[PDB]
This record gives C-alpha cells, structure tokens and sequence, in this order.
C-alpha cells in the first residue's frame, strides 16, 4: 500500500485499538463496534481474528489489510478495459450493453451480485452509465 | 511444434469461447487456425473435421487435445501461396495491361468463383485501395493480404 | 512449351495448328483459370478473420479485468475485516479536519508572518532599485571612458 494509506490505517489502528498498551483483543472490537454503531454476532468476534496467523498486532492487521488487497489490478487497467468498449471518445459505456457485458457475455453474475453493483455504483436510474468513477469507486479514493 | 508456442495456442483456443465449458465449434475451428497465422482453404479444414455437413457444423464441438493435431496436419501443406502466382491470375483482369483492376471486377470475381465470399467480405478487403477512377492496383492488394 | 514443329506450322499473321492442340493449349484454359481461381481461398478471408480478431486482441488481458475487479470488490466489501475499514476511514474526517485544524491555525502563524516579510522587502526593494537606477549610469559612464583609454 501507499504511504498515506499507512497514515490513515496507522489512524484507524489508533482508533480501533480501544484499551491500548499495543495489541487488539476481542473486548477493543466489541465495545468499538458497539459504540459505532450496531456490533456483530460474536461468532464474527471470533471468526475476525482466525483469519490472522499471530496477535492482531500493527504490523499482523497491515498484512492481513495489505495481503487481501494484493489481488487486484490498477486502476488505469480498468480505464484501459472500459475503454476498450468505445470507438467514439465519449467513453461512457451504456447500460442494457454494460448490463449483457456482465449478465450474459462474460463470467456472468448473478443477480443478486448485479443488484449490489448497482446499487453502490448509481444508475440513477433516469441518469446513464457512466466510466471512471466506477473504476475510483472499485478501488478506492472514493466509498 | 514447440511447448513454448503449443502454450500460446491454448490461450489463443480459450480466447474464442463464447460461453465457458472449454469448446469451440466445428463452425468456428478454420478461423481458430487463421488467428494462430494459418492460412487454409475452406476444404483443407473441412476434410480434417471428417467432412460434416452445415447443420451438425453448429453442433459439434472440438476441445484443444482433439483442435491440436488439426493445427499439426494443416501447419505442413505441400504446397503455399507466394506474389508471383497471385499476380498472375489477377492480372487476367487488368483490362489493357495498366497495373490496376476496376474495383467492380474484383469485387466480382472473388464473390463468383472459388471459395466465393459474401458481398461484405469483398467490401471490407477492397475499400481505401481503389483510387478516384475505382481502380485497385493488384501489386499492393496482394501485398497487404500476403505481409499482414 | 517445347511444341513439336509437326502439331505447328507460322504464317505471316496467323499460327496453324493441328487439330486437337489448341483445345490442349485449351483444357487449360477452363482447368487453368477455375483453379489459378479457386484461391484467394482463405488469403483474403485468412486475413479478414485475425484481423476481425484483433478487433478484440487487444482486449484481451484489459478486459476481463473489469470482471475481476468487480468480483473482487463484492467478496472484499462482504468479508469481515474490510466492513470496519469501510465505516471508519469516514470517521477519520471527522478527526482527519482535526489534524486540519491543527495544521491550518499553524498556517496562520506563518501567514501573518509573510504579510509582515512582504511590505518589509517591497520597501527594501524599493530602496535598492533606487540605488539600481544610480547603478546602471554610472557604469555605464565608466565603461564607455574606459575603452576610450584603451585606444
């Protein structure tokens, strides 16, 4: 990851250790979780730190946050797959063609995966889709 | 051939499914083999498939341990194309020895007779090389299809 | 085409020919042209099916990389540890203009402080272009003196 996102996650470690001294136990997320908002299930206590070879300590959550975000690809590959779709530069790939890219033509998802895609990423739905902001969305920078 | 090459065949093979299970059509398979460079006659493909007819040509299906030694029989023909016998026969053509066949000709004679293609297929391969009179000059048509 | 001077005989304009020859010089005239034909067989459709190919092979690796980040982005945002980053980053601006405000009320200190350098080096500037109005002169002066010496 960048540097300014060690910055905001050194922050949100800060802010999610809740007793301190250095680590994070169960008690730091149950009480946190509850205080922003609606906690999980135990259960999900629980099933958070067995993803997590060692103590959730800094260095164990940044490589279990910087692990599970190696997989993906940069954004310029996605502007440079939309944009593969246009032969006109008005590079806004319109939907019911957008929709048979994902629905019927490619690994084809299903749709309750194409309603939460849609959902956080706005077709409005009187507005058009759209590009690149649903590449910044997709990876982060916006939500 | 090679691994190495034999390797880029398969991506290429995975690059004309359309829907997932691995298979590409009878229908599709000569045009498989002119993506991987190969230039063959629709009766040179045809023969290696066993000779199917049209309707069955949509519904049978080829998997690449069964497309490869198709690739391996039609990659060693006894025989090529080259510029000198392909001049020759467009040159039947050049109405007074110009260097150059009307574009209406053309279009013609490669709808007509032979491997006869459709009227897009003609149109697509001849436009942006016919001049202001509508006269293609055979020397670089040729060229463009041969070199690539 | 090593032809027999028997099967031939030359006349002034024309060439006589035996009966059967022509039509063998001929055979070769329907068989010779059906095939000469006969291709542009899979040159001409051999060269519009990699190109019609290449309309997409380029596309080939850019591509399904929508797919992948979108099938990535689901299971991510749906997984455990990634929900609680989702919710406090926001959070962090709230107290991310808090370290703004600390910055920003720094700033003013610094501010206030170049208004207070600005008017100080215009006057001091205003002074010295003063003395480079005096500057430019008398060089001048001295140095047209100077190469009338040399002479």
């Amino acid at each position: 990851f960048d540097q300014s996102q060690i910055q905001e996650f050194k922050e949100a470690f800060n802010m999610i250790d809740q007793n301190r001294d250095g680590f994070i136990d169960k008690e730091d997320l149950h009480d946190m979780l509850a205080s922003m908002g609606k906690n999980p299930t135990d259960e999900y206590l629980e099933g958070m730190m067995s993803e997590a070879p060692g103590p959730i300590n800094f260095t164990m959550f940044l490589t279990m946050f910087g692990e599970k975000l190696n997989g993906t690809d940069p954004e310029d590959v996605i502007r440079n797959a939309f944009a593969c779709f246009d032969e006109e530069a008005s590079g806004f790939i319109h939907e019911d063609h957008l929709r048979e890219l994902l629905t019927t033509m490619g690994d084809r998802f299903t749709d309750e995966e194409v309603d939460e895609m849609y959902r956080e990423a706005p077709i409005d739905k009187k507005g058009n889709f759209n590009y690149v902001e649903f590449t910044r969305i997709l990876k982060h920078g916006a939500k | 051939f090679s691994e190495e090459q034999t390797a880029e065949f398969k991506e290429a093979f995975q690059l004309f499914d359309r829907t997932g299970d691995g298979k590409i059509l009878y229908s599709q398979c000569g045009d498989v083999m002119r993506a991987l460079g190969q230039n063959p006659t629709n009766a040179e493909v045809m023969k290696v498939l066993g000779n199917p007819k049209s309707d069955e040509m949509n519904l049978k299906t080829l998997k690449f341990e069964q497309f490869l030694p198709m690739m391996q029989t039609i990659a060693k023909n006894k025989d090529q194309g080259c510029f000198e016998d392909y001049v020759e026969g467009l040159r039947v053509f050049d109405k007074e020895g110009n260097g150059t066949v009307m574009g209406a000709e053309i279009r013609h004679v490669l709808v007509t007779l032979g491997e006869k293609m459709t009227e897009e297929e003609v149109e697509q391969l001849v436009a942006g090389h016919e001049d202001s009179n509508g006269c293609i000059n055979y020397e670089e048509l040729v060229r463009m299809v041969l070199s690539g | 085409l090593e032809l027999d001077p028997n099967l031939y005989r030359i006349g002034q304009s024309k060439i006589f020919f035996r009966t059967g020859v022509l039509a063998h010089l001929e055979e070769e005239r329907d068989l010779k042209i059906t095939d000469v034909i006969i291709a542009f067989q899979a040159q001409c459709r051999g060269y519009l099916a990699r190109k019609a190919f290449a309309k997409r092979q380029q596309q080939l690796t850019a591509m399904k990389v929508i797919q992948r980040n979108c099938a990535a982005y689901l299971k991510l945002r749906n997984w455990q540890w990634w929900r609680l980053f989702t919710k406090v980053k926001p959070l962090l601006q709230v107290t991310r203009q808090e370290e703004e405000m600390q910055a920003k009320d720094e700033e003013l200190q610094r501010t206030k402080e170049r208004q207070q350098k600005a008017e100080a080096e215009l006057k001091e500037l205003e002074q010295k272009h003063t003395q480079l109005c005096e500057e430019k002169n008398l060089l001048q002066e001295k140095l047209q003196a100077e190469t009338e010496l040399y002479a």
